[PDB]
């Protein structure tokens, strides 16, 4: 749980990368979902 | 704040994006009607090739159905289903 | 924390709609940012 | 189905990703080869609905991305290159 939130923070902190106020793709916010999803389960 | 150039590489490439299509594009033969939104947000192969003699073009499709508004002289705007074209899967194809 | 994530799981799930294939602004995250933040010492 | 409001506000002039071909942008550097030819950049697209109104910026910024740039004799050189990014838009009129 506590490494999972961790990571997922860290991630969307980061998410843009270099790219500042650029869409996030479908598939990063389908990623995000799975991860969401594994860190509830997990917890 | 540079983007590398791996990243920059990576994000242009031929991959299906979001993109503000004319729906006269998509439906030239439309007489009757004007649209409002005139335009719809689509995904559709774009970004470059990085060889002239190739182009980004889909290997995988599907359709999505939106409400639009439809507009004709002397009377009621109308909402109806129309459908447009989506683009899920793009390659670098020889022209 | 589950409960929490079962909340934050269900907003994330909320912002495609009818959008599917199609990217999302990272204004649409900032709440999952704020929340998990609010899991760190709490959860 | 998108609904009527859904489709109209998500079409409607604002900032897009969009594929832009570096001579465009530098159209005075066509001596090189880009590569990759096209840069994602943040610019107004979308429509207006009405044919007096043009989707146009009103606050921008840069963003430097390291481009590689050839001429046809010489080696690759990467090097910095800025594009002007939208990132608020308007409907406003043509004249």
């Amino acid at each position: 749980c506590a490494a999972e939130l961790a990571a997922l923070e860290a991630e969307l902190a980061a998410l843009e990368g270099p790219w500042k106020g650029y869409p996030i793709p479908y598939g990063k916010l389908q990623f995000l979902i799975k991860k969401l999803k594994q860190l509830k389960v997990a917890c | 704040e540079v983007v590398k150039f791996m990243d920059v590489y990576q994000r242009s490439y031929c991959h299906p994006i979001e993109t503000l299509v004319d729906i006269f594009q998509e439906y030239p033969d439309e007489i009757e009607y004007i649209f409002k939104p005139s335009c719809v947000p689509l995904m559709r192969c774009g970004g470059c090739c990085n060889d002239e003699g190739l182009e980004c073009v889909p290997t995988e499709e599907s359709n999505i159905t939106m409400q639009i508004m439809r507009i004709k002289p002397h009377q009621g705007q109308h909402i109806g289903e129309m459908s447009f074209l989506q683009h899920n899967k793009c390659e670098c194809r020889p022209k």
